[PDB]
């Protein structure tokens, strides 16, 4: 269940208000030429923004937002994940 | 007080890739570029919420620079700063000094001022290069020449990498080193020598990593650089800035070559057992088993010394230990220097890189001395330069680039005059 | 000396005697991590030999774990000032800015 | 009334001045916020000698802090009793000399001394009757020694009649920080002998010695050394600040210790100095002060007086004391070792008594001995200067600036004839 | 000079340690003093 | 006040293996190196919450050394204070004195210098070796010789393991023993012999252990060493330092050989049995059934005695017991030392190790005396040296390593001279 993790994440970033707009700056800059981010990179970005989420939860988010045709947890679709995160941001 | 660092060559930007990793970890900067005043000497506060270093990497092969562009610090370095040519110099002073530099050097020094203009209290430039390579030697000398013309009075610190005596990665590096040092004499203000066997011996003996790569070499070289700029960055009880070198370490304007050393180079477990005190690390920074250049100061006489201290140190014991050294007779200072020491104390302890091999230490020493064992280094390199040159080996490469035998002869005799100079002072 | 057996009875109890009075209680094997540390280490090594990634340049293979590890628990080593042996406290000589 | 304005040069000068103003503010009871909080009305009557009333009991010191590197400035502002200095008095360059006397005396002086002269002239002409200037600086660094020397010269040419103290620390071969210590010390001393009124010589080697033997501390940081030099400075100008049975101003001390206008290099001691463990087991009598004051290992210079002669001497006392015991102890120490005193001057000891002790104490003292053992220190420096200049070490950094060789020759010449005349009167 | 420096530290440690030990030792000794004082009653003049 | 201890050979470091377990138990130091000033003479404090001994184990075979490195005492010992070669000396004095000694001794001498500098009030050295082997004898004597030329004046308390007359675990041990003592004479100041058959008889007689091993021997030897350094460690009514063995027990520069003894050697149940007092333990410390070296003092005459007392001992009864001894005519003294006794009293009773066969005792006595039965010992060993030497047996081994016939002959005649000296002083 990755949607619950995304909701918990947007609620966590509701506090320390600078940390939300900082994260979308991360997914754009640390992006690949294609909108793909490595699993290590995604975990590093979450920790750098200071969000602490269980490693199993990080895996769930990666599986939900994984790029098509890749290994199950190897990469992540930054553009899809960001466009999905904007929705929970504006809903919260 | 701000200082900008330029890196020439494939070794240069790998040294930079370690130094700037250390700086960011020291000031808590994320690899994205922003923190979650003391940093002002290296990072500018761009725009809003973003620190971009005061550095220019420049190289002629695009491979290693593009690796920097795709590494971990993709955003931690300004895009324009990382210059890169289209084809390398390929172990050739002449090819790197007359063919490709005339295109890339004008853009480079146009971009360094666009950095010095942003600066206000520029302490100096400091260069990183290996003279064994092609672009490190040739283009490096071409840049240093036009730097001296453009600024002149500003200090240009130098941390160079000479070829090691027996372990070597090239063949024409004697020619490259010689034709580089003819300009390294009268263009750089202070020049610090860095050989690789000495660093290999340190990592094999002290840190007991049996298979070190260049990364560990670059790591502890960055420890040295960080420890001698820490007086600008952090605050101590007796601080020395970048100007003090050219005052207290160069007795004659043509003698600026300084052996470096570091202690304690200690692994994780040996930290727990050795009770690190100021006395024994002041001893440890003096043995030939712990220097950054494979030479022996037992053969030489110290013309001056500088001692950078970091961490939990009081001026009392450092003055006590420096007294014991001054009274010991295993090593011998030159007669004309009555007070051949200069101490500098800083409180910020040296940080560790996770995954690195050094441990969390309370105190450290970075020694930078001037001696005559370097006059031994240049002679040992000159011997094997004239060995090749007697048969005119590889010469057709340089003459094919367009050069002649004149600069060969004049560089040879320039080194000879330097040996005469070193044997003189050492009297 | 390591007292591998839990109950430390006597030096000569562990030796083999003719008598069953003591031969019953001579220990044969000392099982524990205190012994198996070496196989733990070398099995970790054999595992990392077996599982390897081909496309990991050394330059970037070194940095990535470091950048993660410092991100995990970010502590900035603050300037430690040696407490002088007095009521006076150092008040260092310089300050950056 | 009689006004003392303060001058600090260099990092050593700033940190000494920081602890000195901390102690004086403690004496007059003014808090680190700047307001009076004392009890006795003795502390109100003589704060115009050091402070200036601003408003509502705000007394700002009459000090001029001068340096070339912001590290000293921020360290001053940060510490306690740091928010009491006026920021206008923080005249302060930006490039920094850095152990180069020539930079401190020719290049950076040209653009700094105009601003310092503006501040100090405003600070002097602000009060009516100047007693004199006070200068504390170092002879190792550049902006302390070089700029301080230039300021001393310009002041003595501007305000000639006023008094002038100079507390200078001299780097010793035992505690030797920098390399160009002689090149700085000799040139500075060559100027101090013609311009400064009197000079009192400190030395960090002797201070570390004293903090090892007497105070018995284990880790003597610079704070403790600055604490000792501050106790000296307070004990010197105590008589101006508090009434006594026998007053003694700075000019009174100068006329009673300077028999010849070129013999103005004193040595200093301080008493009582006891460790906190040995703080219970001591008596407090004038004999117990004199036996420790006249001790050779108590001097704040690296000059053993038992290797020379006391030309003149002086002793300032603090606390409600018996003048009879003061004078008889002075007589006893004068008549016992009759070989350590010069012959052609009887009654070599000037004495003074002030009835206010330093805070936390009942009875203290201060000593100023104009001896001929100070030429031991000057030879110990001039021999190293000959060791370098015979052979043009580091000379290019001074020649390529405006300074030439004859400055070094005349500096050597004045060094030699000064030690010659001190040796003559021995 | 390293010997002369470490001498100071060892002396300081042992000095303060002696203070602690003696402070501890004083109370039982004073107790015995009190006990044997109780035996002797002073006289009345 | 501090003392350092070195252990040479296979026996040396097994003994120190017991000795350091005992020290950790006495000062309450866990085998991981921290407590849960009396320790200052053995364990230095590193940083915060650590203790690291002043000792060096050394051996050429790494097998027993890394057995220590993988034991429980991994964190306690400094990683580099366990010196280990690569290959054994193999019961060969010349092999262990010239072939491998020349490369191991310089490393051990630098390490000992580091320990000395980290020391402050150095009392002296005390060594632990067996002369029957090659590593202990060969580079032992080599290190003892180089320690004498380095410090010299500092006393060297040498506890050496000599071979038993009939019980023996080697064949060439006479050649090794004579070649070892030949330098042990003029380099050890105070040398205490320790045999093996004597302790076998002790462990069979009083502790009634019927099948003892080396660990029993080492544990009670450790008890003896701790009993004679207890005066330095703990406060006593009358404490003697390490300097007084040098004075009170050595009447001539070449008569330094002592018979050690220790009482009461009593197991657990016999402690309940026996009423221990000072008279009987002073008596028990004199009969040869309680000496640590197999010889008969009835055949010899005593020169000087020393007695450590630990625990609840008043000087009164010990004076009464020695008075009863001097008036007893079973043992006889020499005429040139009428006052041939030395006493020392320490307050702390000896501690017990869990699993040891020694019971908790109120008081103990360690006697170290000199006699001439030692002169009988060297003759008994000398005769069996000549028996092999006449036929030139096993000589080709030594001369193959690099020595010649001269050393054999001169060592033989030097023990002959020592024989004549004991015979002369015995008169
Ligand atoms: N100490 C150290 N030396 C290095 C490092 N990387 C390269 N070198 C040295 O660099 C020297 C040759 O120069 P390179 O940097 O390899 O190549 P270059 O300077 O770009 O010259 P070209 O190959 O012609 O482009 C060799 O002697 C190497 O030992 C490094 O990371 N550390
Ligand atoms: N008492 C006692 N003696 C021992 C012990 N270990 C060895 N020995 C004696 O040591 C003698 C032989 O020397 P070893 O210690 O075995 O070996 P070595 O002296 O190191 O010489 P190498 O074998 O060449 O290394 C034997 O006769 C034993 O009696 C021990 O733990 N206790
Ligand atoms: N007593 C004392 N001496 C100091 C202090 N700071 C530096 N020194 C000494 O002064 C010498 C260096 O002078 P420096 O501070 O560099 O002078 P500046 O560069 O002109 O400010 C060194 O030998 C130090 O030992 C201090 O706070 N107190
Ligand atoms: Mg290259
Ligand atoms: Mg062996």
């Amino acid at each position: 269940e990755a949607y619950s993790f995304l909701d918990g994440l947007v609620l966590e970033l509701a506090s320390r208000p600078g940390s939300l707009s900082l994260l979308e700056r991360k997914l754009v800059t640390l992006e690949n030429n294609q909108s793909l981010m490595s699993a290590e990179d995604f975990k590093l970005v979450l920790r750098q923004v200071g969000s602490q989420l269980p490693e199993d939860g990080i895996a769930a988010l990666l599986t939900r937002y994984a790029p098509a045709g890749s290994r199950p947890g190897t990469r992540l679709d930054a553009a899809a994940f960001r466009n999905d995160l904007r929705a929970a941001s504006t809903a919260a | 007080r701000e200082v900008i660092s330029i890196h020439i060559g494939q070794a240069g930007i790998q040294v930079g890739n370690a130094c700037w990793e250390l700086y960011c970890l020291e000031h808590g900067i994320q690899p994205d570029g922003q923190m979650p005043d003391a940093f002002n000497t290296f990072f500018s506060e761009t725009g809003a919420g973003k620190h971009v270093p005061r550095c220019i990497f420049l190289d002629l092969e695009p491979t290693v620079v593009d690796e920097v562009r795709t590494g971990t610090y993709r955003q931690l370095f300004h895009p324009e700063q990382l210059i890169s040519g289209k084809e390398d110099a390929a172990n050739n002073f002449a090819r790197g000094h007359y063919t490709i530099g005339k295109e890339i050097v004008d853009l480079a020094l146009d971009r360094i001022r666009k950095l010095a203009d942003n600066c206000t209290g520029l302490q100096g430039f400091l260069v990183f290069n290996a003279v064994g390579g092609g672009t490190g030697s040739g283009l490096g000398s071409l840049l240093l020449e036009r730097l001296s013309v453009d600024y002149g009075k500003k200090s240009k610190l130098g941390f160079t990498v000479y070829p090691s005596p027996q372990v070597s990665t090239a063949v024409v590096e004697p020619y490259n080193s010689v034709l580089s040092t003819h300009s390294l004499l009268e263009h750089t203000d202070v020049a610090v020598m860095l050989d690789n066997e000495a660093i290999y011996d340190i990592c094999r003996r002290s840190l007991d990593i049996e298979r070190p790569t260049y990364t560990n070499l670059n790591r502890l070289i960055a420890q040295v650089i960080s420890s001698l700029t820490a007086s600008l960055r952090f605050d101590g009880a007796l601080n020395v800035d970048i100007t003090e070198f050219q005052t207290n370490l160069v007795p004659y304007p043509r003698i600026h070559f300084m052996l470096s050393s570091y202690a304690p180079i200690i692994s994780a477990e040996k930290a727990y057992h050795e009770q690190l005190s100021v006395a024994e690390i002041t001893n440890a920074a003096f043995e030939p088993a712990s220097m950054m250049v494979k030479c022996d100061p037992r053969h030489g006489k110290y013309m001056a010394c500088c001692l950078m201290y970091r961490g939990d140190v009081v001026p009392k014991d450092v003055n006590a230990s420096v007294a014991t050294i001054k009274t010991k007779r295993t090593i011998q200072f030159v007669d004309w220097c009555p007070t051949g020491f200069k101490c500098g104390i800083n409180y910020q302890p040296p940080t560790v890189v996770p995954g690195g091999d050094l441990a969390k230490v309370q105190r450290a020493v970075c020694m930078i001395s001037n001696s005559t064992a370097i006059g031994e280094i240049f002679s040992r390199l000159d011997h094997k330069f004239d060995l090749m040159y007697a048969k005119r080996a590889f010469v057709h490469w340089y003459v094919g680039e367009g050069m002649e035998e004149g600069e060969f002869s004049e560089a040879r005799e320039d080194l000879a005059a330097l040996e005469k100079d070193f044997e003189e002072v050492g009297a | 000396y390591g007292r591998a057996d839990g109950t430390d009875r006597r030096v000569q109890s562990y030796l083999w005697h003719g008598r069953k009075q003591v031969d019953y209680f001579v220990p044969h094997s000392t099982g524990g991590p205190s012994t198996l540390s070496l196989t733990a280490r070398k099995q970790q090594e054999w595992g990392t030999q077996g599982a390897t990634d081909a496309y990991l340049t050394t330059k970037m293979a070194a940095t990535q774990p470091a950048a993660l590890a410092t991100a995990e628990n970010p502590t900035r080593t603050q300037t430690l000032r040696p407490l002088g042996d007095s009521g006076l406290m150092p008040q260092p000589g310089q300050k950056p800015k | 009334m009689r006004e003392i304005v303060h001058i600090q040069g260099g990092q050593c000068g700033n940190q000494i001045g920081a602890k000195f103003w901390e102690v004086v503010s403690d004496e007059h009871g003014i808090d680190p916020t700047g307001t009076y909080h004392g009890d006795s009305d003795l502390q109100l009557e003589r704060i115009n000698v050091y402070f200036n009333e601003a408003t509502g009991g705000r007394y700002v010191p009459r000090a001029i802090l001068m340096d070339l590197e912001p590290g000293t400035m921020d360290s001053v502002r940060s510490g306690p009793y740091g928010q009491i200095f006026r920021p206008d008095n923080f005249v302060f360059g930006q490039t920094g000399a850095g152990n180069n006397w020539a930079k401190g005396h020719y290049t950076e002086g040209a653009e700094l001394i105009d601003s310092v002269l503006d501040v100090v002239r405003k600070e002097a002409e602000s009060c009516d009757c100047l007693q004199g200037f006070q200068v504390c600086h170092s002879l190792g660094g550049g902006t302390g020694s070089g700029m301080g020397t230039l300021l001393i010269s310009k002041i003595r040419e501007e305000y000639p009649d006023r008094m002038m103290l100079t507390f200078s620390v001299v780097p010793s071969p035992k505690v030797s920080d920098t390399v160009v210590e002689p090149y700085n010390a000799t040139l500075s001393v060559h100027q101090l002998v013609e311009n400064a009124d009197e000079c009192m010589v400190l030395d960090n080697e002797a201070l570390y010695d004293i903090c090892f033997r007497t105070l018995k501390l284990t880790t003597p940081t610079f704070g403790d050394l600055n604490h000792l030099i501050s106790a000296v400075m307070s004990g010197i100008t105590c008589c101006l600040r508090f009434p006594g049975q026998l007053n003694a101003d700075l000019r009174k001390l100068a006329v009673n210790l300077i028999p010849f206008p070129r013999l103005h290099f004193f040595m200093v001691g301080f008493t009582p100095l006891t460790s906190r463990g040995s703080q219970q087991y001591r008596a407090l009598t004038v004999p117990e002060l004199t036996q420790q004051m006249w001790d050779a290992k108590n001097m704040m210079c690296a000059a053993d007086p038992r290797h020379g002669r006391y030309l003149t001497a002086s002793a300032l006392f603090r606390g409600r004391m018996s003048t009879k015991e003061v004078d008889e102890q002075m007589l006893n120490v004068q008549n016992k070792n009759s070989s350590y005193f010069v012959e052609w001057i009887p009654n070599n000891v000037k004495s003074s008594v002030c009835d206010i002790p330093p805070k936390g104490l009942k009875m203290s003292a201060t000593f100023i001995g104009n001896s001929t053992a100070i030429q031991e220190m000057f030879k110990r420096v001039s021999e190293q200067f000959t060791a370098m200049f015979r052979r043009k070490a580091f000379l290019h950094w001074y020649t390529g600036e405006g300074m030439d060789e004859m400055e070094f020759t005349e500096a050597e010449s004045n060094m030699n004839d000064l030690v010659s005349e001190y040796q003559q009167y021995q | 000079i390293h010997m002369t420096d470490g001498i100071r530290r060892e002396t300081m440690k042992k000095e303060t340690l002696a203070r602690e030990r003696s402070l501890a030792a004083q109370s039982p000794y004073m107790a015995q003093v009190a006990t044997y004082r109780a035996r002797n009653p002073p006289l009345d003049h």
